[PDB]
């Protein structure tokens, strides 16, 4: 369920109570406004089978429920302090933070690391995903250090120079187009290549290049092994060693 | 609990919830809003909670409390109340933990008031002003050594360097809630223990045994017992 | 003044400090590369100073007009500065010595004469109008010999024509990565450095063509290595006091923020304490 | 076998042990073989050539200098660029006619 | 949305908005520094900035009486392609007031080859 | 509510008035709707160039002073500025 | 006013003013970078905006119970000459710490003999 504006309930609930009366607090906002998002969002959440069972009266048994919220809301210049961003903040298992700024330097989604966090993390991801997304927020995060030295030039150092570049193609990869999603299969892929060094050579420009026609490669090539990680998630030597054939193959032949 | 003669532990997951909670009540009711919008009660609501919280003549109560503080601003009225309550302030550090040391507390933003000669006696007092000396001096060699290496440092420099590390890798016990994962088994270091191994790491007995048999294992005797075979 | 300016300011104020912070390490990073080519210049002027010591010393002592000394009527000065600020005072404390000499020196009516190195000198005493008959501007941190052949002969054409009888280098000196200090040397005529040695009769050259053509070539490589010394170990000693400053404005940076970040968050309880005033006052 | 370095102000272009070499003098082409007569010269541009001890023969470009060799130790102190009195005298007149700007 | 206004179009305002940003950012530390301790890249990107906020401006018929210079008109085609013009074509060549309320691109190097 | 009624705005500002500029317009923030279509044709003309040279004035003396630097071009413009301010 | 006390009465003000009101201008860069690298004038303004903040301090018969330090009373054709003279710097050569509780010029002066 994706509520699209939780600010504008939190506005309405405001004008409804002002108009019965009801004494106002806050930012005018009625005392129990944190109430209303709470007991709102904490519908959402997964239940185990026993509650299904004796809900239903036992025509389902086996099975986990569940329902899964993403909220929006909208800050003022990007301040947080506001009443009801942090009461939503407070409320809920993290958040996806997007900044205005990236969105103006291209940066789209503007997703801005080491602000926006899941307190879920691992336990939600498939193991390939897993695996693989580790070294990505360490690697962002050095090329946040190292942003410092880079306008100003790095040609005084050389092992951070390498881990600017790395940073710096990581960034240049999670951009992505509105309405193209990637399967689990394709987005593991394309990270594998990123973090395994297969994209060292390549220029930032030709980064996207890359990545369209190594993406029509495999679906032409190696479909098999994209039905798989799309069916099961797993990762093994088998799976590392067929990833590192299709991209050695794909650095060999193709033309990006 | 208290009233049967034992001494307890109360923990509470966030007493800034406490804070809020009372102020939407007292909003609710239609008082009139005090200081950064709170309740008017506000202080007699934490000393209402606080002042129950007592070593008595048959029992105590020791309390642990969440802190969350607003805007990370320690001047505004729930965190200016809640710390003229309490006496000791343990910090976590995700840097800390980074590292691969745990607990993660932060030992130089770590404070208690009760540390005191008058209260707590002249040895513990002395070991501890005298840790956080080394870790600080570290600190501030670190930079040094981040601008310019080591070949900078004298040999002064050198001990004190190898001093804190070892004092650092002593810091990280394992717990027997956590044999789940280190698999060693947990430790319980009693205090006089704790004393006698930062005296000896400060005033330079076992700086032949290297930082590595400190790390994890628990009292100073096990420290060296582990490095025989390291 | 407003608290969403005074957020502004707060960013503005702490990405200047994460700049100064990389300047900082970049700054002792460039002194070390540049120390490096400090100590490759040593070796090539001393072992023309013990050649020359064996001519100049020995029994062949020459009459040179480099070598001997004379009463002074006219003075010059090399002086060597930095292209770029934000090295601190380097520049200025080296410029206030010169002061004070070519001051001493003019009062005895000594006219002063000097060669500069670096835009900043340039700058400088044309503000002062001080009397500059060569310069060089624009080697950055890759400084060559080639370079200041140009002063240097104009200088060294003053000198043995007999219009100037002495002649310094102005520098600071690298005397650790810690600590510097200006100076002016004496460069002509030639110092009496000690450099005694008797073993000169063992092994005598073969003067070709001539003793004197190859003493005068001599003399002059060495005044030209002198001052590519100077040079280099100025360039040193410019990285280590904008490390040092750089140093200095990060922590007055930090400590900026620190009381910019009171005024706002004073601001924003009072602007809640008074917004709220009004709505509940506004009531009924 | 002698000990040769060849240096310049800048940097240290070579040095080591060596059997001979043959380098042009002021007044023609000298060969120093080992243990050589003391000799003071000026040396002319071009290449000079080296063989290293263990017969390893070498040419090195140098732009002019000094040459010196005494019985233990030989060394040859080289210019970066072509000197002459009338580039000298062009560097010389930049600076000036820079100084008066 | 490129869909709808095409590739040209938006690539070129896209980039336009890209290159201003840059340009915000280190506008502030420029003040610290100069332009002696910023990089070759940043000089070539501070002069393609500054040139295109200028190019921006424009003179209104409306305004002429604030102004006394005529109103310009100016085609979608035509700003695409002198955007695109400093954008790929780079032409420093000209002073910085050559693209200021200047309209056309065509008028731009006009003004230029005046002065 | 009276700066949005109004025709235009004269700002007098104390730090200017503490610099030893009297009056203590400030020419940035000052506007005037009505335009030169309330003067003086030939204080028309004159006047036209001045406004937009102090503005411009004021952002290049703020740049140029900081970074310690001159452009010949810019030298001109700033000290033709200073006169007329 | 001029009219009221005087052309050298009001230029002296306003040249006090002046270099003060231009002391607070440097004090940001001041803060961040220190004085090194201030103009070789903005430091002599700086020198004269500081030796007029001491000069304007002043001791008093009523602070002799906190001071210690005997009182002074200063007329109007004494303090505007040490002010003008401190402005065009004929007195610029004396150290900060002589102006600081001296009643006249003459007791600064004074006062810097005893360093």
């Amino acid at each position: 369920i994706i509520y699209d504006d939780l600010s504008k309930q939190a506005v309405a609930y405001r004008q409804i109570s002002l108009l019965l009366r009801r004494p106002p607090g806050r930012e005018a906002f009625p005392g129990d406004v944190f109430y209303l998002h709470s007991r709102l969002l904490e519908r959402a959440a997964r239940v185990n089978a026993e509650y299904v069972e004796a809900f239903t009266k036992g025509e389902v048994k086996g099975k986990t429920g569940s329902l899964t919220a993403l909220p929006i809301i909208e800050t003022q210049a990007g301040d947080v302090s506001a009443f009801v961003p942090t009461n939503v903040i407070s409320i809920t298992d993290g958040q996806i933070f997007l900044e205005t700024n990236l969105f103006n330097a291209g940066i789209r989604p503007a997703v801005n690391p080491g602000i926006s966090v899941s307190r879920v993390g691992g336990a939600a991801q498939t193991k390939i995903m897993k695996k693989l997304s580790g070294g990505i927020r360490t690697a962002l995060a050095q090329y946040r250090e190292l942003a410092a030295f880079s306008q100003f030039a790095s040609d005084l150092d050389d092992a951070t120079r390498k881990q600017l570049d790395h940073g710096q193609k990581v960034t240049e990869l999670l951009k992505q187009k509105q309405y193209a999603p990637m399967s689990v299969a394709q987005q593991s892929l394309v990270l594998f290549a990123a973090e395994r060094g297969y994209l060292a050579d390549v220029e930032l420009s030709k980064i996207g290049s890359f990545e369209a026609a190594l993406l029509a490669y495999v679906d032409r090539d190696h479909a098999p092994l994209m039905q798989e990680i799309n069916q099961t998630g797993g990762y093994n030597d088998e799976i590392e060693g067929k990833l590192k054939g299709i991209l050695d193959s794909f650095k060999a032949t193709q033309s990006w | 609990f208290r009233d049967e003669g034992r001494d307890v532990l109360l923990f509470v997951d966030n007493i800034y919830r406490y804070t809020l909670a009372g102020t939407e009540v007292s909003a609710l009711l239609g008082r009139m809003p005090s200081a950064v919008g709170y309740q008017p009660t506000l202080a007699e609501e934490m000393g209402v909670l606080q002042e129950r919280i007592t070593s008595t003549k048959t029992g105590s109560i020791t309390s642990v409390q969440a802190v969350y503080v607003p805007a990370d601003d320690l001047t505004d009225p729930s965190p200016a109340t809640t710390f003229a309550h309490l006496d000791a302030t343990v910090v976590l550090s995700r840097q800390i933990a980074s590292l691969g040391i745990y607990p993660a507390v932060d030992p130089l933003d770590s404070t208690s008031r009760q540390l005191d000669p008058l209260v707590v006696g002249q040895e513990h007092y002395d070991t501890a002003r005298g840790v956080q000396s080394i870790l600080q001096r570290y600190q501030e060699l670190k930079d040094i050594i981040a601008i310019l290496g080591m070949d900078e440092l004298s040999e002064e420099d050198k001990l004190v360097v190898a001093r804190a590390r070892k004092i650092q890798r002593f810091l990280s016990q394992p717990f027997f809630v956590a044999e789940v994962f280190t698999g060693s088994p947990g430790k319980y270091v009693s205090l006089k223990d704790t004393i006698r191994g930062f005296k000896g790491i400060m005033e330079g007995e076992y700086d032949h045994l290297p930082e590595q048999a400190f790390y994890m294992v628990g009292s100073i005797e096990e420290a060296v017992e582990k490095a025989k075979k390291l | 003044a407003g608290a969403k300016d005074i957020r502004s300011k707060i960013a503005s104020v702490q990405n200047t400090q994460k700049i100064t912070k990389a300047m900082e390490m970049v700054a002792a990073s460039k002194m070390r590369k540049s120390q490096d080519r400090m100590a490759a210049s040593r070796p090539y002027a001393e072992t023309m100073r013990k050649v020359i010591g064996h001519l100049a010393h020995g029994n062949l002592e020459y009459k040179h007009p480099y070598l001997e000394d004379r009463d002074v009527k006219r003075v010059g000065y090399l002086v060597v500065s930095t292209d770029r600020g934000l090295a601190g005072g380097l520049n200025i404390n080296l410029f206030k010595k010169l002061l004070a000499e070519m001051k001493t020196w003019t009062d005895k009516g000594v006219q002063a004469d000097l060669a500069m190195i670096g835009s900043k000198g340039v700058s400088f005493f044309n503000s002062v109008g001080g009397n500059v008959v060569a310069q060089v501007t624009g080697m950055g941190d890759n400084p060559s010999l080639s370079e200041l052949i140009g002063p240097v002969k104009v200088m060294l054409q003053a000198y043995d024509e007999g219009r100037l009888d002495k002649l310094y280098i102005v520098s600071n000196k690298f005397i650790n990565t810690m600590s510097q200090v200006p100076t002016i040397s004496q460069l002509l005529p030639l110092p009496a450095s000690d450099d005694d040695d008797l073993k000169h009769k063992s092994w005598d050259y073969l003067y070709e063509p001539d003793p004197k053509a190859l003493l005068d070539t001599l003399l002059r490589r060495y005044v030209e290595s002198q001052v590519y010394q100077g040079v280099v170990e100025n360039l040193a000693s410019e990285q280590a006091a904008r490390m040092v400053a750089m140093k200095a404005a990060t922590d007055n940076g930090g400590s900026l923020i620190k009381e910019l970040q009171l005024v706002y968050n004073k601001a924003r309880q009072a602007s809640i304490t008074q917004e709220l005033t009004e709505i509940v006052s506004g009531a009924a | 076998t002698y000990h040769l370095d060849v240096v310049s102000a800048e940097q240290q272009m070579f040095s080591g042990l060596v059997e001979k070499i043959q380098v042009t003098g002021s007044e023609g082409e000298l060969g120093i073989y080992p243990g050589h007569a003391p000799l003071l010269t000026a040396i002319k541009p071009g290449m000079i050539r080296i063989v290293k001890q263990h017969g390893h023969e070498e040419f090195i470009y140098l732009s002019g200098g000094i040459l010196e060799v005494q019985p233990g130790n030989v060394t040859v102190l080289a210019d970066t660029a072509i000197r002459g009195q009338d580039l000298d005298e062009a560097r010389a007149m930049e600076a000036k006619r820079k100084a008066e700007e």
